[PDB]
This record gives C-alpha cells, structure tokens and sequence, in this order.
C-alpha cells in the first residue's frame, strides 16, 4: 500500500506486499524486471480459493492457482466433501452390502433377503445354508 | 470350449449333458432337482422326443465312475416367440422325469431374481463357461468337461468392437456378449445350452445360456449368450405350472 | 429418451481425481462406473444431476493401476452410456503448485526447502506426501535470481545454493517427474525473496 512519505523508501516484500497489500506497480517497483514481477504476481493475484471455505463435513482445503484441493475425513468424499458414504447404503451400491438379495427402500433402510436353501443371519446381511446341498456351492471345495 | 481348461471332477456340479437317441446333444444347467435350463436351438431338428436323456455328475465321456446320474426328459418348454434357425429367445426348460439326487458331484446352480442379476451380477466381469464341445472351430469335441472364464460386455461395446459383418444377426435385449475378440477363447458349437455362471459373495448364479456366435473364437467377434435375467419370472411361472401333456411345449413369452 | 454424455475428462491433482462430462442434465440423471482393465465395475455417484464424479477413493487404492469409467444416462420421468478415456493415476495426476517452506542462510550457502505437499493417497488414515508416493521419481527444480536466472535440481526437498554474500536473492520451485512425458512438470511456486 502507499502512504504519504513511504515510497521515498525503497520497496520491501514484507513491509509492502506481505505486511501491507501491494499493487502491481509496487511489486514491479521491487522486483524491477517485468518477468520477475510476472512470476511473483501470477501467484500473488490468483487468490486463496479456500477463502470461500469450500470443503464441507470436516475436510481440509489446500489453496491452488484458481482452484483448491479438499482432503476429506474417511466417511466423506466429493470435490467439497459433500458425499457421506454412510448414506450410500442402497442396493445399486455393492448390492447394498447384502450377501445375496437386496431390497431397496425409500424412507426405510435397505433390507437383505436370501435364496431358497439359505437363511438370513442375525447380522441382517449374511445367509447360511439351511440344507446340505445349497444351490450355488461346490461341495468338493466347500 | 476353445482355450479353456479341463474342469476338475466335481467343480462344475451343475453341468448337464443332453443326449438324444444315445448321442451327445447339448449342455444344460441343473437349476434344482427336477429342472434344467438349456437352449431352444438344440431341439430344432429333433425327431425322437421320448428319447431325450439328461446326464448329471458327468465329467469323462469315456468312462462311468458311478458318479453320474441320468433321467429322461419329460418336457422341453421353449418360448412361442422363438423362431427355429434364428437367434432370438434361445432358451428351453426341461422337466426331468424323476428328480436326481444332489450329491458331492450333483448340485444345482442358483437362478437369481431379475434385479439382483440386472444390477449386481451384471457387473462382475468374468463368469465361467463350460461343456463338452469342440476344442476349436470345426475341430473335435472334448471327452473331459472343459471350463473357460470370459469377461462380459455391454452390447454397445460388443457392437463397437466387432467386425461389421453385414449378415450378422442383431444382438437383442434378450442376449449379451462375452469373451474375447482376439480369437483366443470362446464357447463353441457343442456347448450350446451349457451354463455361463457368475460368482458373487460365495455363491454361483446362472446368468447366461451358451447360445451363438460367428464361428468359435473368430477375430472381431464375441460369443453371445442368452440373457437369463429376462426369463426369470417366465421360468418361475412355468415351474409352477402342471405338466401339460406332450414333451414339447411352446409356452407364450411371457 | 436421453442423450449420451460426452467429453468425459479426468481432472486430477495430487491424486484428487474427478471425472467431468457434458451435457448439463435436462430430464435425465447419470450414474458412473469405475474399474481396472479386468476388474468388476463399481458404481459411484448414483442418479447424480451433477456433471462430475469424485473417484479419488477408488483410484487411490492402487495409483499405478489403469482405470476406465463410464457414464450412464437415465430418462428422468442397456441404457445409453459413454466410456471415458483411460487414466493411470501415477503417470497422469497433476503435481500441484509447490510451496517453499523456508530459506535459511548458512554462511555463504543458503538452504531452500520445499514442503512435501500432501496427496490424497491414504495409509492408516494418514495422507502420504508426494515424496512417499513418487519417491526417487520426483525431482524438484529451483530458480533463483540476485539481473539473473539460475537454477538447481534436487531429488529431495532441500537445496543448498551459493549466494553472493552481498544481495537478497529470490526463489521459486517446480516439481518435476522426469520419467513422464505427460504432466511431467508443475506450475512454478510463489516467488520468495530474502528481506
Ligand atoms: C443358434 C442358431 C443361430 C444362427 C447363427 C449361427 C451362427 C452365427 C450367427 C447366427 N444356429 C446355431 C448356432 F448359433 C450355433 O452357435 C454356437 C454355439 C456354440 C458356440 C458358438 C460360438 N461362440 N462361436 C456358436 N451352433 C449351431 O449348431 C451346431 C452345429 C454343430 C455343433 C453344435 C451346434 C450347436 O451347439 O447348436 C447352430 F445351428
Ligand atoms: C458379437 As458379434 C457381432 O461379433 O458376433
Ligand atoms: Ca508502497
Ligand atoms: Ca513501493
Ligand atoms: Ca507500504
Ligand atoms: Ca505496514
Ligand atoms: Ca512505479
Ligand atoms: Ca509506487
Ligand atoms: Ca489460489
Ligand atoms: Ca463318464
């Protein structure tokens, strides 16, 4: 920034650009050379994208050049940590976690079922054979 | 099978061997103790209808190790929409006259329900294909059961990566492609009707019936299989129906 | 009816990989699938109205693997779909802009340090740094002026250059993966000068 009698003093990157906010001329007045001022400026002007605080649900944000990078906690994902993995429990997702049959539900949680000759365990997703020779099993290997 | 391996005795327990007048006909898939799924095209020029035998527990065509069981087939049901000599709706359902006995070498493949197959089993890449068919185009048949693992394909891809043969029959919504385009591996004549089983979370399901292809393992052509998922309820409705007299039955589809 | 998606682009930096595509949904929704050349297809972004999908958690399970993805279009009232180009994380993911951690003056020699910017690759909940992922494949390049433009190279995160005990030098670094022929160099960091 420029004050009454400050520009009588030679430029300073801390004082003028880090301490105070400088302009392009002021920076050029320091680095002197066009390209040197360019190189500094391309980074000095292409702001902190993390300022809008774009990473939701706990993710951390690393600013970039006209962009940023979000690092999300384990249960989230997406460009801004919007997706909750805990909410993706639908049959079109890993067969809804069901070992065999998965029935999708609107307001209710997905419900697993099984094939004849098997029974749903207590965990609500596994199926155990109810008969000696259940269908999709190779006896010699099982 | 072209480019497969001999399935070890007992590890392809749902494989059935269809015989007519004593001769080797087609493969099949045990779905429970009384029913087996096969291809409609195996019956196109069959005259001896009461001379149809289904053999299970079979592995080596050159020996009887007492593990094999055979039953005569009481009924073969094909969709009324199927047109002999053609490609579409190539599925058949056989009612075994007497129920076989599930043993270590005789176990049925699970017939899944339409949505599980459509949205889940449809996405596991590789599935097994087996039978006692030709070991290569016009080549000899196999004596020991042969298996092959083939990667499934969406029809758009199958169409995008195949040599445009102006006479090739269209791949309909009743079938899917699978295998390789480099002429290395594939099902083959003699395997028709046999199973295409997909493994999922510890259990095997029936996803396809070996149906057709442009010659076995041709460059720029995949083998096509019957999309069993489209026939689940049709298969179910029929397995609940009383035995309509006569061996052949052209049931309405659906 | 629907319209197949198009211009599927992979966008990746420090392993944060996101698939983008067109067009903007108009009476249709999309579903994406990912897989390695010969693995089962995994669905992500179910019935999304967005034209992008975060595939990071999938690609970072093996950054050296090659993945193909597809985008399905469903009518909003086999479906249409388009395959994406292939993407091998390790060779194509962009190296973000580096950041000078410090520049200590040791006698006549000055030591400049580049901080290891974190990648999205995880290990025991932790995020590995660019150096834990690329290792010896990562070369950092220093630029420094006093009118002049000198450079230096290091296969670690630190540089030691001879400064003329008489002036305030300036810096700026670049991350470079020599083995590459695609995205082998990153954008130059922010200029840092000695006050
Ligand atoms: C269905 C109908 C449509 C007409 C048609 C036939 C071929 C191509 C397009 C249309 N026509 C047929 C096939 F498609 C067929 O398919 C394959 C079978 C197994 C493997 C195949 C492969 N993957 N190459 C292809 N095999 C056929 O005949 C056999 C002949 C000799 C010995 C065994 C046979 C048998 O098994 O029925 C047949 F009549
Ligand atoms: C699937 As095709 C056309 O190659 O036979
Ligand atoms: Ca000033
Ligand atoms: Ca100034
Ligand atoms: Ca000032
Ligand atoms: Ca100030
Ligand atoms: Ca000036
Ligand atoms: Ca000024
Ligand atoms: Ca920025
Ligand atoms: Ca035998």
């Amino acid at each position: 920034a420029n004050a009454f009698l400050e520009e009588l003093r030679p430029g300073s990157l801390e004082r003028e650009c880090k301490e105070e906010q400088c302009s392009f001329e002021e920076a050029r007045e320091i680095f002197k050379d066009a390209e040197r001022t360019k190189l500094f400026w391309i980074s000095y002007s292409d702001g902190d994208q993390c300022a809008s605080s774009p990473c939701q649900n706990g993710g951390s944000c690393k600013d970039q050049l006209q962009s940023y990078i979000c690092f999300c906690l384990p249960a989230f994902e997406g460009r801004n940590c919007e997706t909750h993995k805990d909410d993706q429990l639908i049959c079109v997702n890993e067969n809804g976690g069901c070992e065999q049959y998965c029935s999708d539900h609107t307001g209710t949680k997905r419900s697993c079922r099984c094939h004849e000759g098997y029974s749903l365990l207590a965990d609500g997703v596994s199926c155990t054979p109810t008969v000696e020779y259940p269908c999709g099993k190779i006896p010699i290997l099982e | 099978i072209v480019g497969g391996k001999v399935c070890p005795k007992g590890e392809c327990p749902w494989q059935v061997l269809l015989l007519v007048n004593g001769a080797q006909l087609c493969g099949g898939t045990l779905i429970n103790t009384i029913w087996v799924v096969s291809a409609a095209h195996c019956f196109d020029k069959i005259k001896n209808w009461r001379n149809l035998i289904a053999v299970l527990g079979e592995h080596d065509l050159s020996e009887h190790d007492g593990d094999e069981q055979s039953r005569r087939v009481a009924q073969v049901i094909i969709p009324s929409t199927y047109v002999p000599g053609t490609t579409n709706h190539d599925i058949a359902l056989l009612r075994l006259h007497q129920p076989v006995v599930l043993t270590d070498h005789v176990v049925p493949l699970c017939l899944p329900e339409r949505t599980f197959s459509e949205r889940t089993l449809a996405f596991v890449r590789f599935s097994l294909v087996s039978g006692w068919g030709q070991l290569l185009d016009r080549g000899a048949t196999a004596l020991e059961l042969m298996v092959l693992n083939v990667p499934r394909l969406m029809t758009q891809d199958c169409l995008q990566q195949s040599r445009k043969v102006g006479d090739s029959p269209n791949i309909t919504e009743y079938m899917f492609c699978a295998g390789y385009s480099d002429g290395s591996k594939d099902s083959c004549k003699g395997d028709s009707g046999g199973p295409h089983a997909t493994h999922y979370r510890g259990t095997w399901y029936l996803t396809g019936i070996v149906s057709w292809g442009q010659g076995c393992a041709t460059v720029g052509h995949f083998g096509v299989y019957t999309r069993v998922s489209q026939y689940i309820e049709w298969l179910q409705k029929l397995m609940r129906s009383e035995p309509r007299p006569g061996v052949l039955l052209r049931a309405p589809f659906p | 009816n629907t319209v197949a998606a198009y211009n599927l682009t992979w966008k990746s930096t420090n392993f944060k990989t996101i698939l983008e595509w067109e067009p903007k949904p108009v009476n249709q929704v999309y579903t994406v699938q990912i897989s390695t050349k010969s693995g089962d297809w995994k669905s992500k972004c179910f019935y999304t109205t967005d034209t992008e999908c975060d595939l990071t958690d999938e690609i970072v399970k093996d950054v050296k693997q090659t993945y193909l993805a597809r985008v399905f279009s469903y009518p909003a009232g086999e479906p249409l779909y388009e395959n994406s180009p292939e993407f091998t994380p390790y060779l194509e993911t962009n190296l973000g802009q580096p950041t000078i951690q410090s520049f200590e003056q040791v006698g006549t020699k000055v030591n400049v340090t580049v901080e290891d910017e974190r990648t999205l690759v995880r290990r025991n909940n932790t995020f590995l740094s660019l150096r834990d992922v690329f290792g010896k494949d990562l070369i950092y390049t220093l630029y420094y002026w006093k009118s002049g433009k000198k450079t230096a190279k290091t296969n670690t995160n630190e540089f030691l250059i001879d400064v003329d005990k008489g002036e305030n030098y300036c810096f700026s670094v670049q991350a470079v993966i020599p083995s590459r022929t695609v995205n082998r160099k990153s954008t130059d960091s922010p200029v840092e000068c000695m006050g």
